[PDB]
């Protein structure tokens, strides 16, 4: 579950 | 936050929760707002930890949205909790007048990042000033109203406008206290803003065509909150690409920087 990847992400569910 | 709704499950899983642990009674208080670069660092507020600088003083709560005041209970997933590793301070800081408020803070151990805890992103070297207007939103679990001693245990949200500088500093505003590191986003009227306890927190922006939301500045102080003709101040976070990169180094800050996708 890295915090990498894009950023700015939001609702991840 | 004064004005503005609570937030939804999800909604800003960068939100990181400064508290403050009493360590004779083991209750946390939330005493400042954070935001998640990655798995090992956050963004905050320089002037979070006045007299307050031993990494044994603080602990940090990710994936949350709903906070409790001074409470010993641990957290249960979802929900992380953490412990500070590090407090980096901005070395040309100026306590007081609320200069270079800037900080970053090393977790331990690291957070996993999932449905509610990931990463925001930071301005690229390219972008520049916040250049108005634009439509910002700011969150945090501060007062809801000037003074009143209670916070808000629900993460609360609202759309705030950016203001120019020249019209943050004119004589009628703050008349001279702000300067190029800054950023000003409220509302002439006021009714609208953050307050204490948001501090550290961020302001995010993108344009109506755009996908992502940009942290461009963290909350620094202001006026009372809420009022006519004071702004809230915050620190713009663009000109501390610089700073940010030096600390948590160049890969780390560009996997928080958007691309060139399609607009
Ligand atoms: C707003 O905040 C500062 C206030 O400037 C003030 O002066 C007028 C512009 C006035 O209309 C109001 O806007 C406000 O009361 C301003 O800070 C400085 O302004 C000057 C240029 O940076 C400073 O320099 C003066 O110029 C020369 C430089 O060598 C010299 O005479 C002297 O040393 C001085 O530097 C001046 O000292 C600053 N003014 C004060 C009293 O702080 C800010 O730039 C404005 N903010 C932003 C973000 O630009
Ligand atoms: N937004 C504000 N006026 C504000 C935010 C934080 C703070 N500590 C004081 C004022």
């Amino acid at each position: 579950a890295t915090c990498d990847g894009p950023c700015g992400l939001r609702f991840r569910q | 936050v004064v004005g503005g709704m609570s937030a939804e499950p999800g909604a800003w899983p960068w939100m990181v929760s400064l508290q403050i642990f009493m360590y004779h009674n083991n209750r946390r208080y939330h005493t400042c707002g954070g935001i998640l670069l990655n798995s090992h660092w956050v963004l905050t507020a320089a002037h979070c930890f006045k007299n307050k600088k031993k990494v044994t003083d603080w602990r940090l709560i990710f994936g949350a949205n709903e906070v409790v005041w001074g409470s010993n209970k641990p957290v249960k997933p979802p929900l992380q909790e953490r412990f500070v590793e590090e407090i980096i301070i901005h070395e040309k800081y100026v306590s007081g007048l609320e200069i270079n408020d800037i900080a970053l803070i090393k977790i331990t151990p690291p957070v996993p990042c999932g449905p509610f805890i990931g990463p925001g992103c930071l301005p690229q070297f390219k972008a520049g000033p916040p250049r108005a207007p634009q439509t910002c939103w700011v969150t945090g679990w501060g007062y809801l109203k000037e003074k009143g001693p209670r916070t808000s245990p629900t993460l609360q949200e609202a759309r705030v406008a950016l203001i120019d500088l020249e019209l943050c500093n004119s004589t009628r505003w703050y008349n001279g206290r702000i300067r190029s590191t800054n950023v000003c986003a409220g509302y002439p009227r006021g009714k609208i803003d953050t307050c204490q306890g948001d501090s550290g927190g961020p302001l995010m922006c993108r344009d109506r065509a755009e996908n992502t939301f940009v942290v461009v500045g963290i909350t620094s102080w202001g006026v009372g909150c809420a009022r006519a003709k004071r702004p809230g101040v915050y620190t713009s976070t663009w000109p501390y690409l610089n700073w940010i990169a030096s600390k948590i180094g160049s890969n780390a800050l560009q996997m928080v920087q958007l691309g060139t996708p399609p607009r």
